RNA sequence: GUCUACGGCCAUACCACCCUGAACGCGCCCGAUCUCGUCUGAUCUCGGAAGCUAAGCAGGGUCGGGCCUGGUUAGUACUUGGAUGGGAGACCGCCUGGGAAUACCGGGUGCUGUAGGCU
RNA sequence: GUUUCCGUAGUGUAGUGGUUAUCACGUUCGCCUAACACGCGAAAGGUCCCCGGUUCGAAACCGGGCGGAAACACCA
RNA sequence: CCGUGGAGCAGAAGGGCAAAAGCUCGCUUGAUCUUGAUUUUCAGUACGAAUACAGACCGUGAAAGCGGGGCCUCACGAUC
RNA sequence: ACGCAGUUUUAUCCGGUAAAGCGAAUGAUUAGAGGUCUUGGGGCCGAAACGAUCUCAACCUAUUCUCAAACUUUAAAUGGGUAAGAAGCCCGGCUCGCUGGCGUGGAGCCGGGGUGGAAUGCGAGUGCCUAGUGGGCCACUUUUGGUAAGCAGAACUGGC
């Protein structure tokens, strides 16, 4: 386990795990949600989230240690099934390591100079999203608190952004309650359906 | 519940071409007939196109350019009762004598119908157009099978042997001819002629006569509606030959116009869909206030 | 040490674009490549007898030779040295006609219509082709409303 | 009120799978050649087993088609041989059925000893006329929605002629 | 004792020194490497244009020059 | 206003489903004695013409899927050239020029050459 | 660290010139014996290291890891 | 019945291919002799490989045409 | 007057990098929802029963999260080739053993008529003989290996 101070920005073309690596080892981050995964769409309004200012490369168990505050201050604060958090970011990039010392010069010197996989990391652009918590309206600055927590944690320097948007949904918290009733928007699980009106009519007749 | 049938298939679709979606061509075959070699640079490369059709066939002579393919002469079936068969319409017969027609068609419209007589005895050999020196040279053509596969004894063969008897240098070989024998190697140029004559079918009708009179009655009807009997058969083909070699110049009909015009269905408008769709809307909500509520 | 074999980097440049896979159109065939004329050269990846190299896509050159079913064209390559004039011989599936010689043609024909109508009527044509010229002391109207205020706006992330 | 659109037996396949080749392939084809009156066409691998000795490239399985007044015959002798009660889901959605039967000296065959008793696969598909479109050389094209043969119509078919038994069960 | 391997840098600059040259004159361009049919074709062309040109195109320019 | 034969552009013209088709033509169809090739006249060939537009086919329609084009995205992401610009870096800002794409929305869905025939 | 080689029933192995589960010891049952050793006849016992790609078909051909066995690691 | 390449084309990949360059069947050795030109690496030298021609003798096909090895990218060798 | 250009314009073709996308093919990858053919774990109606019920399993549909030097529909900026005339147009005629329905096509040859045909700059073309060189380095930018290096290796331009 090397330092995260020499992997850092991003200095190398995007390499991940495909048929030409085969030898990387399994990621810290397995899972990516830790709230209340079920939660309907209508059942939390806000969402705070995490934006980069800084073009870096997170490692995956920074993802780890961070996203494992965050969810003990949630569950220190609202409770278990009162948020839920999603990591947007999904580590690809694999780092590589050319390890010597396997005190003595006489056993490789930069000879075979390409190096084996050490871990995954993610590249992340200025303004990408880092984390993504939905709550109630009431749980504004626990978000902020969690986030915050988070942000001492993740390397770099970043900002949070309380989103206007109605959670996860790409769509407006201004227009969402006055447009999910009359006629679009159908709540479809956590995620919700956009219907545009260039549909069969059978759709339409199948809807009121 | 089971299937991935069509979901991007209809985006990443290459369709074909629309004369191999309708099943007409195959360019495999067309690539190599049509293009002519590149050191004539003008010279137009002229194909007999023979189809054959139910109750009719049709043969053309053309060539291509760039804009499409151009036909200097064409020949078809119905136009034989002009000339004397006036049943019978695609039998080998009237094979080779819309090719004897077409080739005696072109030639009229180039002039070139004194010098090149042809085979005007049919014997059914193989009689190879020789070109002569002084003299406008002949005309050289080749075949269009389509997609018609040519076995011994396609008519497509006949129209071949009709346009090589009417003076179409074509070149061709012996042993895809009706009545060549497989195993043994020699060709048979009495039946040959016989298979041109039509001979064949006059006895097959000798047959129904002899055998089934009710089968004689049921196939071969209007034969019999108006006249059909072997020597007149014989002696009716051997007529036609000739009024062809006599007047192929092929008179046309007037067809100025009939002023009345209303068969096909037009498109609707823009606001017309738009309005039947807003129809559509309020007749549902009426229907959805009115009928759950009585 | 790039083991420079023929066609070593020709992933994408000689492969057919996207939806016009299958047999080869015949107008591609059908055209009229006499001697003195300017075509291009545009490799194909259905017909493999007549690709001319990797280095010749793209480029534009002068017919000198026409045989039954490919043609001769003389193309300037650059290499190390300076360029040469070399001497190739592409099939006709590669090869396309260039405008640039037809719109000269179109405008010699229209400067010898003009010269024409000069020596009849007297009148001088100015057939000669000037660049954009600068724009003239043009005069904007700006009546019925008052022009439209434009204020650059607050940030919003 | 139904123009010329009649539920006709296209053709009627016979198959015979043994699970060896030599004679009791040979005797096979010779029972099918005692039904139909002419030779049968043999068949092979895409299959390499290893669990009862056959390989790639053997002949497998013995079988022709059958068309015409013939095939009727052969259909009547079938359902004879089941006594004109077949199952629901013999009928397929696209219009066709197969029932295959049993101790072929049931079809009206002398038992000769040396042969013994081969079981044989019938196999029907229905027609209608305008079927050669998607058989022809030239313009194959499609048969259409309105025109296709059915499970429903395959069924009221075969109750309608032959005085069948659906047996649902 | 490792060296540089192969570059391209001072190169063009080394070209442009001596100012890099188009052929630039082909009059009545070089006619090997053409079709020995069309060669058939063109040499007998001109022999015979040689030899039997004379008389006809001798009229035709006294005639020309005549009716201009 | 159309179709047939050969086509050029290769989905504005493919796929799914539903209606319409008067007259030539295209076809389904009607049978193996010769030419023919098959286990099978199912496919390919041979002389038809009793029915039929049920199918192909030709039109139209689907708040149809796709395709083409136009707005939006967006003067944004990128980017030639410049600075003794900022910042520890990461990168970012400015001058001069060029300028893309997915979502989202709107419109169309064949045009024609040659030869021939129907109203 | 580098280069070769190996991994198969509880144990040591054979077997690819692709398409088996092979031998020997051990366990259980029964026999000979008064009873044991010895001997006999069967039976069970296999993830052919784990995970993937090639094909009709893989343990076999190949790759990534896992755990081992040999050889080298010298001059300053 | 659906089936636009998701299979196959000797092998490592890339390109390309559907009445096909894929599978099956029937005949055949053009994988023949010979002089030049051109492309590739390149110094515009050679070898190797390839392309378009030309002149004989042929194969196939009804003919159009195609074929002087492998659908293309490699699979090979100077003086004496 | 001809000609030339490390330049621009006017047209004319060429590419598949930055970007963008994967509710588009290939490859990865997250989560929830709806549907019911399927075999597999549970208890439940109960002599058993695809007679019937719930859930997990897997599949499908419409979404949704994140990417790809050896993925891509789209596709820049920058850049590369060509043309911008008298060696070019147009007319009339002879030759051909090439080609061929045709005085058809195509090449060659002869004669005649009209040069005011983008911008800026510049006087050009060509022959012979030969030294030295064949150890490089640095910088803005684009980049490969490496943690990084006053490290090693590439591209354009400039400098030592
Ligand atoms: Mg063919
Ligand atoms: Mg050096
Ligand atoms: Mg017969
Ligand atoms: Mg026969
Ligand atoms: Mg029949
Ligand atoms: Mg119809
Ligand atoms: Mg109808
Ligand atoms: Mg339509
Ligand atoms: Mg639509
Ligand atoms: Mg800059
Ligand atoms: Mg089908
Ligand atoms: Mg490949
Ligand atoms: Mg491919
Ligand atoms: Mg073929
Ligand atoms: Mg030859
Ligand atoms: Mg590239
Ligand atoms: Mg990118
Ligand atoms: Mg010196
Ligand atoms: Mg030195
Ligand atoms: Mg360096
Ligand atoms: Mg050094
Ligand atoms: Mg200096």
């Amino acid at each position: 386990r090397r330092p995260a101070r020499c992997y850092r920005y991003c200095k190398n073309k995007p390499y991940p795990k495909s048929r030409f690596c085969r030898g990387v080892p399994d990621a810290k981050i397995r899972i990516f949600d830790l709230g209340r995964k079920k939660a309907k769409v209508d059942e939390f309004p806000l969402c705070g989230h995490m934006v980069s200012d800084e073009y870096e490369q997170l490692s995956s168990e920074a993802l780890e240690a961070a996203r494992i505050c965050a969810n003990k201050y949630m569950v220190k604060s609202c409770g278990k099934d009162g948020f839920h958090i999603r990591v947007r970011l999904h580590p690809f990039h694999v780092i590589r390591i050319n390890k010597m010392l396997s005190a003595d010069r006489l056993q490789t010197g930069m000879r075979g100079a390409f190096g084996k996989p050490q871990g995954t990391v993610a590249r992340v652009h200025i303004g990408q999203v880092i984390m993504s918590i939905r709550t109630k309206l009431q749980n504004k600055e626990h978000v902020i608190e969690a986030l915050r927590r988070a942000k001492f944690k993740f390397p770099g320097r970043q900002k949070i952004h309380i989103s206007k948007k109605w959670g996860f949904t790409k769509f407006n918290a201004d227009e969402f309650e006055d447009m999910v009733a009359e006629k679009r928007l159908i709540p479809d699980g956590c995620g919700v359906k956009y219907i545009p009106n260039r549909g069969p009519l059978d759709k339409w007749r199948a809807l009121h | 519940v089971k299937v991935v049938k069509n979901k991007a298939y209809f985006k990443r679709y290459q369709v074909k071409f629309r004369r191999r979606r309708e099943g007409k061509t195959d360019y495999y075959a067309r690539k190599r007939l049509v293009i002519q070699d590149k050191n004539k640079y003008n010279t137009p490369k002229y194909r007999m196109i023979v189809r054959v059709t139910n109750r009719d066939i049709i043969c053309q002579i053309a060539y291509a350019r760039i804009e499409g393919d151009m036909i200097v002469c064409a020949a078809y079936a119905h136009e034989l009762p002009k000339y004397g068969v006036k049943v019978g319409l695609t039998n080998y017969a009237a094979a080779y004598c819309t090719g004897l027609l077409l080739a005696r068609r072109l030639l009229n419209r180039f002039g070139m119908d004194k010098i090149y007589e042809g085979q005007v005895e049919v014997t059914g050999d193989e009689y190879n157009v020789e070109s002569i020196d002084g003299q406008p040279g002949a005309f050289t053509c080749y075949l269009d099978a389509g997609l018609a596969r040519t076995t011994t004894g396609n008519k497509v063969f006949g129209a071949l042997k009709g346009a090589v008897d009417g003076g179409l240098s074509i070149p061709h070989s012996t042993k895809r001819f009706p009545g060549y024998d497989s195993e043994s190697k020699e060709f048979n140029a009495e039946v040959h002629r016989k298979h041109i004559m039509g001979q064949n079918v006059a006895d097959y009708m000798r047959y129904l006569m002899e055998e089934d009179e009710d089968a004689y009655k049921k196939q071969f009807s209007q034969y019999i509606k108006n006249s059909v009997t072997p020597d007149m058969m014989e002696e009716m083909y051997k007529k036609a030959h000739a009024a062809i070699r006599e007047n192929p110049v092929y008179e046309k009909k007037p067809k100025k116009e009939v002023k009345k015009k209303r068969w096909n269905r037009p498109k609707m408008s823009l606001a017309q869909k738009k309005d039947r769709v807003a129809q559509k809307k309020a007749s549902f909500l009426r229907a959805q206030e009115r009928a759950a509520e009585s | 040490t790039n083991t420079k074999g023929k066609r070593r980097g020709t992933r994408y440049m000689f492969s057919r674009p996207f939806r016009k896979h299958g047999v080869v159109p015949l107008a591609t065939y059908m055209r009229i490549y006499k001697k003195g004329d300017i075509v291009d050269i545009k490799g194909m990846g259905t017909v493999q007898k007549g690709m001319p190299h990797k280095c010749y896509h793209g480029k534009t050159g002068r017919v000198y030779n026409v045989t039954q079913h490919a043609v001769g064209i003389v193309v300037n390559k650059q290499v190390k040295g300076k360029i040469l004039a070399k001497r190739i011989n592409v099939r006709i599936e590669h090869i396309k006609h260039s405008k640039s010689r037809d719109s000269f043609l179109k405008r010699v024909k229209e400067n010898d219509q003009k010269k024409k109508e000069a020596k009849e009527k007297g009148t001088w044509v100015q057939l000669k082709r000037q660049p954009a010229p600068p724009r003239e002391a043009h005069f904007v109207r700006t009546n019925g409303k008052e022009p439209e205020l434009l204020e650059p706006i607050p940030y919003e992330f | 009120e139904n123009p010329m659109r009649e539920l006709r037996i296209r053709k009627l396949c016979l198959n015979i799978c043994v699970g060896e080749s030599g004679d009791r392939l040979t005797r096979a084809a010779k029972v099918l050649e005692q039904l139909t009156g002419q030779t049968p066409v043999f068949s092979k691998a895409r299959y390499t087993v290893r669990s009862f000795g056959i390989r790639r490239n053997e002949k497998i399985a013995v079988h022709c088609t059958v068309r015409g007044a013939k095939a009727e015959e052969i259909l009547e002798k079938g359902l004879k041989v089941r006594e004109y009660e077949l199952r629901k889901n013999n009928f397929s959605d696209t219009g066709n059925f197969g029932f295959g039967i049993q101790e072929h000296i049931d079809l009206g065959i002398k038992y000769d000893p040396s042969i013994g008793i081969y079981g044989l696969d019938f196999y029907v598909v229905l027609g209608r006329p305008g079927f050669s479109i998607a058989d022809k050389k030239r313009r194959t094209g499609c048969i259409g929605a309105k025109h296709r043969i059915s499970k429903e119509e395959a069924m009221r078919w075969f109750q309608q002629k032959y005085d069948g038994i659906i047996l649902p069960g | 004792a490792k060296s540089k391997n192969h570059t391209t840098h001072n190169q063009s600059r080394k070209w442009h020194r001596n100012g890099i040259k188009k052929p630039r004159s082909q009059r009545y361009e070089s006619l090997k490497g053409v079709d020995p049919k069309f060669l058939r074709n063109m040499r007998f062309a001109k022999k015979h244009n040689k030899k039997g040109l004379k008389k006809m195109q001798a009229n035709n320019a006294k005639a020309m020059s005549a009716r201009a």
